[PDB]
């Protein structure tokens, strides 16, 4: 029986559609199914039904995507994220993905792409500096906020803004967590010259995987940039590490990120439209995985067995034109064993 | 919007012009329309024709694919009549620029049987046939045969598709009555395909001939027209409740 | 980031003078297919032929499917309106003859729902659970079943 | 007395629901849809309270945990608006049954 | 270790940490770090792989254990073209691009629903709602192509073509399309990206065609378009349109909604999955009015009005009349939806189906009053019913199938035979051995 | 008779559960989860609120007392996850005895 | 709806019944009023607050003025609205004495 | 469920049959985490020993 209807689920898939139910469904389809779900209904009751699905769907349909990243360090593959921003005067924010490898000859199958889903987790971003990241290979929404501060103590109070840093992840039932914050004043006041009025300040996010870590750069839109560090004034850096602290970059450690320039917000040189440009993950000059899991496998005639293969440290080095790999502590146990026999 | 052509043949689609511009300057007032579009596509809303014969006229002929813009000679009213059992029925169709017959179907009985194309004015008598076409491939639907000669009047003359006719007896697949004849003519000229617009007591008319953005591909597919903007001198509206 | 043709021109002669093709390696599981070829070729080129020849397999499921699902008799009908007739169906007539339309009611042994189809693919899977030395192999218990 | 009997129940069975019950259920729907309706307000008070209220020669005043407080609020709003739907729903089944 | 066309063994006698005791318990092997010279790999779109295989024997020549493995290694790739970015058009509409492609990201819908809103919601389910235009993809223009059709003396065997763009972004090829030669002529059309400073002064952009007998490019060999300072983009005359039947290039279309795009998913969930629902909760509560109400906004055999006339169509939904497959792996899991999704004939089907049931049930509802005519009605319903379904076929290949033997059922060379006819099928094209000869 | 009352009774017992009641139990499950789901936010707001929000020649601002309100509004919000888990524990078990 | 009038009296089922509006309204004085655009329903308002400048020895308070725009949803609901300054304006056109 | 502690038809890793039969590693091993499991009347404490 149970052969028969997997087998005939593929050509007469219509004995088992049902209206009510679907994977994939929408939560405001599901908002509208209770709203319908007492025992009488009226032609009045399922008209009023249908306009607050249709306010539901209004309120989606509008999004505007603001910011996205991809999860690799070429085009190729990987998984690109956007998070996106709604219309009304809110703070309301949606994330998606989509999968960019299953493109094939210019378009893309609509199964490829995820449907929005909401943050709750109070962010309040200034101006548009919000965006996603993927750093310990879950997702993390990073952004800036600004606020009116005085210094204490002066007989002449003067005010000034205070930029923080913030940061979250998303847990795995769906939840957000408590964001990490930072102080960035002094990186946002370098950068926009004290006139964060009339110049754009952007932020990019990217994750160093080889050495577990997060970059953060905080730049001034403009028509094209320099190598970072030294006299380039215009792009600040910070680190993030594992445990949430974190580490102003300086000249030295700046250079080494000039690479990254490219992923960069940029007012384009014919016609002054603001084009944003998808953060990337960082690598040196070649990506590897940090570690591989040989798995086991079983002797000849079930007599003996390899377990435990494992190689826990890889690494690069890419000298003028010569790539050098060395693997680490190569390790594997063999025991004399059958798996399940007399033998 | 859109609207049926005539016998439920072609359909206009698409219908739409985007933008509407006023333009009042001293005593004169200009009407532009911008990007007046529409498609004209061959297709029937829901009969015999469009299962049948216009599907038939879609059909490569053998002196090299086209068949567009010629003259057919179709049936007005083709009905079911008899036979063994009920296919999809010979449906005929006559290609007066190339001498042309071309025939479709909707199934088969058996591939083992021979199968021809056998048009007789009685269809009874065998002998009085006057069209015969064997099929190539036994198991083919929906050919051309050449007929290769003005034969006109004995198409008209022949009612009666057959698509049996076997030399074992008569062994009549199947027969379709063709009742009535009509003859229509695909090709299109720049000149007939119009915009008039009446403004008051004035009247404009702009033709494809000198209007249009860029004539499409001459196809029985859709087809989608386009028009450079159009200027109307609407001086002479007759304003009533202050809305004409 | 491999190519298929590559592989299956290394992979190639199949013993009979022909060039591998997949629906050879319908067939077998993917550690048969990595203990047969193990001489020629490495992890990521296997999981590759098995992966391509997955995919093959369905979509080859699914044009067959549609195939059918259009030559329906059941469908002539007033839904036979929203019916179109495409090149592959054709294409498909004409290679298999009247296969397309041949059609059988539920309950007779030719569906391949039936029974029939059940126990034959039972047979096929399960031929080669034992190696024909052992004396537990399937053709050897009960030699009638091939007959 | 059986025939009294019948014509007891069949009548009962034809009745149905009354509308007094029909009432009841609108009003449980209702109660959901205005619960439901004050998150956007909630949202906005949010916001608003994060902008500095004093000045002078000392400024400040803002309160800064408005916004969590707003999320928690509408958070609690949905939750009741669920538990509102699940009444309704259920007294619409047992009325079936029934 | 394999890397490209370099192999190195690192044996245990050298490069081993420490040599564990030797016992018949587990006798766990650590290494030093190994070097390897990857200088020889064979990048294909920026990836090659590594290979590892760790290997035991015995003296007895015994083979104790074998583990293979592939290992990536990924080239960093941050070139300006292949950076996928995000622009916003004046019309308001989202696209982000990467290298030639564009794909857009938004949609306008909710703006012009407000429309439909102010009258009934019968205005928003119109197949009219669904024909909406959309804004331009960033800067471009649109073109129409007619394919010939296959003929074995100019295509060559196969039967397989591609359509190529050149001179955009960069001075490399890339492919834009790709289909099957078929019988009859293929009508294409297809919305040309161009950049705002072309690189070559000439010819703005560059379509070739590609097939088995002519695998190449060639020069001035296809349409080569150019724009002048106001739109209307031209065809640069000396190009060889020999390929070609015709190209058109259509300078002020509009291409409507698409239902295979990003936002798929709310538009099939406004204009067909909601009203499906809806009808089902009606006609569980025997609503029958109200229901097929609301199911009419899918099907209604009697036709749609609008604008005082019949319309031309059949299915008021604009994706199940043109069949649209917006799913491209509806097998990856046990999913009716997934296949119906595939190919949205059977969502034909299944509405089909609930109509039929709908009718059935008002009938039996009407046959059970037992009063004249309510007999009448019930006979009017079932009547109907019947004449939408039609007449019913009978058995046709009970009697022409000869029974096999299980051996022969089961022969692996049957099932080998068909998918490989079935492959070139769906894949090619070929009719080698035309009549199957069904003795087989 | 008896057959019509047998066969009603095995078409009752074999339909079982119904969608309603699916629908209302998986409303209640989630009210009591989005209730439950506001007790890191009032944390939060609770940790937030400490800091002074005044400057110039006047500083201070702190509110003192947020802390062992976020707590108070934490354990509450508990209790009435609890409440909404067990309404749905008590429903499923009264159909199980039906 | 005006375009029903017959020769200046008005059929009474042309007009409409009162509606509420609750979106959380304070206008100054009576500058509220309704408008269209985008083709539903907009309600647009002023509110004046009072407002010192900071960093002035002399604390001197000035009245700011602020208008508001919001939209009727679908649903019936109103949206949250957005914000423009517009003191210098009405300072300009009133000559400082609102 | 109950497949990811035991299964008589064993478990496919990485294509192939594993060796070990228990899928839980301190079962398959058989490591004791409880030194005094008789203090008190607890099944569940016996069989921690």
């Amino acid at each position: 029986s149970t052969w028969g209807g997997v087998s005939r689920l593929v050509y007469y898939p219509e004995n088992y559609i049902d209206p009510t139910q679907r994977i994939g469904q929408t939560r405001m389809m599901d908002e509208l199914l209770e709203n319908i779900s007492q025992s009488k209904l009226s032609r009045d009751t399922v008209e009023d039904a249908f306009k607050t699905y249709l306010t539901r769907f209004e309120t989606v349909a509008d999004l505007k995507v603001v910011s996205a990243y991809h999860d690799n360090v070429n085009s190729n593959t990987g998984l690109t994220w956007f998070v996106g921003q709604t219309r009304e005067n809110l703070p309301e924010y949606y994330w998606r993905n989509v999968d960019i490898s299953r493109m094939q000859a210019g378009e893309l199958a609509a199964n490829a792409w995820k449907e929005w889903t909401k943050i709750d987790t109070a962010v309040n971003p200034y101006k548009d500096a919000i965006r996603p990241v993927i750093f310990r290979e879950r997702l993390h929404l990073i952004w800036v906020e600004k606020e009116e501060v005085a210094k204490n103590g002066t007989d002449p109070v003067e005010t000034y803004d205070r930029f923080t840093l913030k940061l979250a992840f998303l847990r795995h039932d769906g939840s957000w967590s408590a964001p990490w914050s930072y102080d960035i004043t002094t990186q946002v006041e370098a950068v926009t010259d004290k006139k964060p009025d009339t110049e754009r300040l952007a932020l990019a996010a990217s994750g160093f995987q080889g050495e577990d870590t997060l970059l953060v750069f905080v730049y001034k839109t403009g028509k094209s940039y320099s190598d970072f560090g030294g006299s380039n004034k215009n792009v600040a850096g910070m680190t993030i590490y594992g445990d949430g602290s974190f580490k102003k970059m300086e000249n030295t450690a700046l250079s080494r990120y000039s690479q990254l320039k490219n992923t960069f917000d940029i007012i384009h040189t014919q016609g002054n439209d603001l084009v944003r440009k998808a953060s990337y993950r960082f690598a040196q000059d070649f990506e590897v995985p940090a570690s591989l899991n040989m798995g086991s496998a079983i002797g000849d005639d079930s007599l003996t067995v390899m377990e435990n293969g494992n190689i826990p440290q890889i690494t690069s080095k890419y000298s003028s034109d010569n790539l050098a790999i060395t693997l680490h502590n190569a390790a594997f146990t063999v025991r004399y064993d059958g798996s399940g026999n007399v033998i | 919007g859109s609207a049926i052509g005539d016998d439920s043949l072609t359909v206009m689609e698409n219908g739409n012009i985007p933008q509407i511009t006023s333009k009042y300057s001293s005593d004169n007032l200009a009407i532009t329309l911008h990007n007046a579009a529409f498609t004209v596509r061959y297709d029937g809303s829901g009969n015999v024709i469009r299962n049948k014969q216009i599907s038939a006229m879609k059909l490569t002929g053998v002196d090299g694919k086209s068949q567009y813009g010629n003259a057919f000679i179709i049936a007005n009213t083709v009905k079911h009549y008899g036979g063994y059992s009920d296919l999809g029925g010979p449906i005929t169709v006559y290609n007066k620029t190339k001498n042309y017959i071309a025939s479709v179907q909707g199934h088969l009985m058996n591939a083992d049987y021979t199968r021809r194309l056998i048009l007789t004015p009685v269809e009874n008598n065998y002998y009085a046939r006057l069209f015969e076409f064997p099929f190539s491939p036994n198991t083919i639907l929906n050919t051309v045969f050449t007929v290769g000669s003005n034969k006109t009047s004995d198409f008209k003359k022949c009612s009666y598709a057959v698509d049996g006719n076997n030399s074992q007896g008569f062994q009549i697949f199947s027969s379709y009555q063709s009742s009535g004849w009509l003859d229509i003519d695909t090709g299109i000229n720049n000149t007939d395909i119009k915009i008039t617009v009446m403004a008051g007591s004035k009247t404009h008319t702009f033709t494809a001939s000198d209007h249009i953005a860029s004539l499409p591909a001459n196809s029985f597919d859709a087809m989608p027209y386009t028009f450079k903007p159009l200027e109307i001198d609407a001086s002479s509206l007759a304003f009533t409740n202050n809305i004409a | 980031m491999y190519s298929t043709a590559v592989l299956l021109n290394k992979i190639s002669p199949t013993r009979d003078g022909q060039t591998m093709t997949l629906a050879d390696l319908q067939y077998l599981s993917f550690s048969e297919l990595r203990k047969i070829f193990d001489d020629q070729l490495s992890w990521g080129e296997a999981r590759h032929l098995y992966h391509e020849t997955i995919e093959q397999k369905k979509n080859n499921r699914l044009l067959e499917a549609r195939i059918f699902t259009r030559a329906n008799p059941q469908l002539s009908g007033a839904i036979r309106l929203g019916i179109e007739r495409d090149s592959v169906s054709r294409s498909y007539d004409e290679m298999f003859g009247a296969r397309s339309s041949s059609f059988v009611k539920p309950g007779s042994v030719a569906s391949m729902f039936s029974p029939a189809g059940y126990l034959t693919e039972l047979y096929r899977e399960a031929k080669d659970l034992h190696f024909s030395s052992s004396a537990y192999h399937l053709d050897n218990r009960r030699p009638d079943l091939a007959d | 007395s059986a025939q009294n009997r019948l014509e007891k129940y069949q009548q009962l069975y034809d009745e149905d629901i009354n509308h007094g019950e029909q009432r009841a259920m609108s009003l449980l729907d209702a109660a959901a849809g205005q619960s439901l309706a004050g998150q956007v307000l909630s949202i906005a008070e949010g916001v608003a309270d994060l902008v500095p209220n004093v000045f002078g020669l000392a400024c400040g005043g803002s309160r800064w945990g408005a916004a969590l407080r707003a999320s928690a609020s509408v958070m609690s709003l949905s939750a009741t608006a669920s538990q509102y739907s699940a009444d309704k729903i259920s007294r619409s089944e047992a009325y079936r049954r029934r | 270790v394999m890397a490209g066309s370099k192999t190195h063994t690192f044996t245990a006698s050298d490069h081993i940490a420490s040599l564990p005791a030797n016992s018949f318990d587990a006798m766990p092997y650590t290494f030093k770090p190994l070097e390897i010279d990857a200088s020889s790999l064979a990048f294909t779109n920026n990836i090659a792989p590594l290979d590892i295989v760790f290997e035991t024997k015995a003296k007895d020549g015994r083979v104790l254990g074998k583990i293979k493995q592939t290992l990536s290694v990924k080239r960093v790739n941050y070139n300006p073209e292949d950076i996928l970015f995000l622009r916003e058009t004046h019309s308001g509409a989202q696209y982000m691009q990467l290298g030639v492609y564009r794909i857009r990201l938004n949609t306008l819908l909710a703006s012009q629903l407000v429309s439909r809103a102010n009258t009934g919601i019968d205005t928003i389910l119109t197949m009219e709602t669904q024909r909406l235009p959309e804004p331009p993809l960033g800067e471009g223009f649109y073109a129409t192509f007619v394919i010939p059709p296959y003929n074995l003396s100019t295509h060559g065997d196969e039967r397989w073509f591609k359509l190529y763009i050149k001179h955009v972004v960069d001075n490399n090829s890339h492919i834009i399309y790709s289909g099957q030669l078929t019988d009859t002529n293929i009508n294409i059309t297809l919305f040309i990206p161009l950049d705002d400073v072309p690189l070559n002064q000439d010819y703005h952009a560059k379509v070739y065609m590609t097939f088995k007998k002519s695998p190449s490019d060639g020069t001035w060999w296809g349409p080569h378009f150019v724009r002048d300072d106001k739109g209307i983009v031209t065809i640069n005359p000396k190009s060889i349109l020999t390929h070609f039947e015709s190209v058109n290039v259509l300078n002020n279309y509009s291409a409507p909604m698409d239902f295979n795009s990003a936002s798929a998913l709310y538009y099939w969930e406004l204009f067909y999955y909601t009203p499906m629902m809806c009808f089902q909760r009606l006609l569980q509560e025997k609503q029958f009015d109200e229901a097929t109400q609301w199911i009419n906004y899918v099907y209604n055999p009697a036709g749609y009005i609008v604008n005082g006339e019949i319309a031309p169509w059949i299915w008021n939904c604009r994706p199940l009349e043109e069949t649209t497959s917006w799913n491209a792996n509806p097998l990856d899991a046990i999913d009716p939806d997934a296949v119906a999704q595939n190919d949205p004939m059977h969502y034909k089907i299944a509405t089909f189906m609930r109509l039929l049931d709908q009718l059935i049930l008002r009938g039996d509802m009407a046959y059970r009053e037992l009063t004249r005519d309510a007999l009448n009605e019930a006979k009017m319903w079932y009547v109907r019913t019947l004449e939408l379904l039609g007449d019913e076929p009978e058995d046709y290949g009970s009697q022409q199938w000869a029974a096999p033997s299980l051996s022969g059922a089961a022969s692996q060379t049957v099932q080998a035979a068909y998918q490989q006819d079935l492959t070139m099928l769906g894949r090619g094209g070929v009719s080698k051995n035309l009549r199957t000869a069904n003795s087989l």
